[PDB]
């Protein structure tokens, strides 16, 4: 019964209690806000090819 | 150095920026009538686009704008009829010489604002001596063409046109206002009809007195 003197908690159960959650990448905040601010650029810039300024305030000609 | 199309591009870049105020959009409109810019419609469109966006409006910039809209012959009902919001809030703040330009421009465009012309006729009969004869005709042109059949003003204007004889252009505006009201008062039409052989300078007021006489069916002059 030498196995009953070994630590009963497995090496697996250490690696799933220490590494419980997949950690958040540093770059996943950049490349997720950048793709969402690229829609703020598109709609709201005045130099974009798809501005909403002629759709929401139609021009007086 | 006398640059008229190069000053249109300098006016175009004044009203194409982001935070044009009332005074900068008044004077852009005033400069487009003195320059007689009927050919460029988009530049007149950029001015009335900023004229709806402009939020503060003192007494002098509202009447300079409304003069320029009326004199320039530019009409956009949405822009001009929402300029009656500044006017009913600046109405005790307005000069008697300035209230004639507001009500003539808002009336001549057809702005259906009964709160404006009720308060702007009650002012012009509370101070009837304070208004020169050209100003009582401009208010009368406005209240008539704004859809108000105010005969209280048309009597008080008729007592002024009998006491003092008026200019030719002053009378023909007053005839045109009484023609739309459909009044045909012999006491006041003939008091305004004597102003038309001292020499008239425009043909627009000879043609409008022509229209106003025939619509009331008086006879030619």
């Amino acid at each position: 019964d030498r196995v009953l003197s070994l630590p009963a908690v497995s090496k697996n159960q250490v690696l799933e209690n220490v590494f419980h959650t997949a950690p958040k990448a540093p770059v996943e905040h950049l490349e997720k806000m950048v793709s969402a601010n690229s829609k703020v650029y598109d709609a709201l810039n005045l130099q974009s090819k798809r501005v909403l300024i002629w759709q929401v305030k139609p021009a007086l000609f | 150095e006398n640059d008229v199309p190069a000053i249109l591009k300098e006016i175009d870049s004044l009203v194409s920026r982001e935070a044009v105020s009332a005074k900068e959009v008044s004077d852009a409109a005033v400069a487009l009538t003195y320059l007689q810019v009927k050919a460029n419609r988009r530049l007149w469109g950029k001015v009335l686009e900023k004229a709806g966006a402009a939020q503060d409006y003192d007494a002098a910039s509202l009447t300079n704008l409304l003069w320029a809209i009326n004199t320039g012959g530019v009409e956009h009902f949405k822009t001009v009829a929402e300029l009656a919001g500044p006017a009913v809030s600046l109405l005790p703040s307005l000069s008697p010489v300035q209230l004639s330009i507001v009500v003539e421009a808002l009336g001549g465009a057809g702005v259906k604002n009964y709160e404006l012309y009720n308060k702007a006729s009650a002012v012009v009969v509370s101070k009837i001596g304070e208004f020169k004869p050209a100003e009582i005709a401009r208010v009368l042109y406005g209240v008539a063409f704004g859809g108000v059949n105010d005969v209280a003003l048309a009597k008080a204007a008729g007592k002024v046109f009998a006491s003092t004889e008026v200019d030719s252009r002053t009378a023909a505006q007053a005839l045109y206002a009484l023609a739309k009201l459909g009044r045909a008062d012999k006491a006041t039409v003939d008091a305004l009809l004597k102003s038309f052989k001292k020499g008239t300078e425009s043909a627009s007021d000879a043609a409008a007195a022509s229209f106003a006489l025939g619509s009331l069916s008086f006879k030619a002059e």
